[PDB]
């Protein structure tokens, strides 16, 4: 027998992601603003079919990877990575999409940035974050792939651009490809999201000359030794339990369950 | 990026171990006993054949 | 002495083009550059190729 509700665990309260994926939650989702602070919790409780995730098209890399890794994390910092003001005067960050509405007008990801032109010109990029809150910081970002070369040529000013993400654990180029692709959310083209997880005293180094989805806002992580993601349909009260199943918790002192 | 991977490795390691860790105890004191029982009924069956 | 390299490694269960990507790159040991470290195993009677 459990209580069939969802619980808070030893007075600290869950991490809901509600509608939001795990995705949703790292990008930014618009939907996704409540979980856009600073907090900790004991485990993430996230339901198992949620559609608020990435709103614009693409593949997420290594996203289950992303999952096993925040899986053991207990809080964030999110910090300002790179200033949309301070760190970017030669490009306009005003980049919106239609996939991504935000109380029906359009919207983009609240910790990226959609790097666009600027008076007809896209000049180079060579950002560089060294890490000083001596923890782990997962930095993330995308790269744009457009559906024809018009679009390429009105948003960046160049037919061949690339993206160049250089840690010291971290090496990889990325080229966007045009290509004719299928709707989804109503967009042709896809902007692939990737992420690296920065060490303590370790620098990240941006290059690019076109198609960047730069980072805005970062995570510094902390590990916990007990914690993890429970997918549950079950509603949250207040509850003070010391085990905690999906489908409930547990107040007692048996050694076995068949929950 | 083999995290998954690290973690299962890990579970196995962690579980054949225990598994067989659980086996060779749960063995040990259960032959204990059988040993404890067998001498008592060695002892009362050589009672009962000079008894009888 | 050129702009665009590359590095061809050809066996018969091996098949691998290799790019060049210049970048800015952190420093480590001194060195901005580096030298990405590949390897195979041939089998008996194989033909391992490399083209540069
Ligand atoms: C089979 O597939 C292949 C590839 O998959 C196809 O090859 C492609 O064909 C298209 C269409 O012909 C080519 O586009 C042309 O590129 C020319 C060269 O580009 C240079 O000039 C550009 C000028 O930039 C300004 O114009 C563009 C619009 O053209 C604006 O977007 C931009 O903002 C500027 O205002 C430079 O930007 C660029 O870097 C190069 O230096 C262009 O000159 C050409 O424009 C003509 O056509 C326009 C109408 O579309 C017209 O408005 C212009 O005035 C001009 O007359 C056009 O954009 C691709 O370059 C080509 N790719 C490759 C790799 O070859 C192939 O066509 C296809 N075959 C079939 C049968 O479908
Ligand atoms: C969330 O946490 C971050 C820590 O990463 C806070 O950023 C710090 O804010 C203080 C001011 O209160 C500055 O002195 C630090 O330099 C900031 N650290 C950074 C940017 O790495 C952020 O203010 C917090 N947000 C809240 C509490 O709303
Ligand atoms: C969030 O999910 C709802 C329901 O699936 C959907 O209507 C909405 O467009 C989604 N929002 C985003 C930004 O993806």
């Amino acid at each position: 027998s459990h209580n069939g509700k969802l619980c808070r665990l030893k007075g600290k309260a869950p991490l809901q992601l509600g509608n939001c994926n795990i995705a949703g939650w790292v990008l930014g989702n618009p939907e996704c603003e409540s979980l856009l602070s600073n907090r900790s919790w004991s485990y993430i409780a996230e339901t198992p079919n949620s559609e608020n995730g990435t709103c614009f098209p693409g593949d997420f890399a290594d996203y289950e990877e992303l999952r096993e890794q925040l899986s053991s994390v207990s809080s964030f910092e999110r910090f300002e990575i790179f200033p949309k003001e301070r760190s970017w005067p030669n490009h306009t960050t005003r980049g919106v999409t239609a996939a991504c509405p935000h109380a029906m007008k359009s919207s983009f990801y609240k910790n990226l940035v959609w790097l666009t032109e600027a008076n007809g010109s896209y000049p180079n990029l060579s950002r560089s974050y060294v890490n000083n809150q001596e923890k782990e910081v997962l930095v993330l970002w995308g790269v744009h792939h457009p559906s024809n070369i018009e679009d390429q040529r009105t948003l960046y000013r160049k037919d061949n651009a690339y993206v160049s993400v250089v840690s010291s654990n971290y090496n990889r180029r990325f080229t966007p490809e045009i290509a004719k692709r299928p709707k989804v959310r109503g967009q042709s083209g896809r902007i692939n999201y990737y992420w690296t997880l920065l060490e303590p005293g370790d620098t990240i180094i941006f290059e690019a000359t076109g198609n960047l989805i730069a980072p805005w806002y970062a995570f510094a992580l902390s590990r916990g030794p007990g914690s993890g993601i429970i997918t549950s349909n079950a509603p949250l009260d207040e509850c003070d339990t010391k085990c905690q199943t999906p489908q409930g918790a547990i107040n007692s002192s048996l050694p076995f369950q068949n929950i | 990026l083999e995290k998954r991977m690290e973690n299962l490795n890990k579970k196995v390691d962690d579980g054949f171990l225990d598994i067989w860790t659980y086996n060779a105890e749960l063995l040990v004191l259960l032959e204990n006993e059988r040993t404890l029982d067998f001498h008592d009924s060695n002892v009362k069956n050589l009672y009962e054949k000079v008894k009888n």
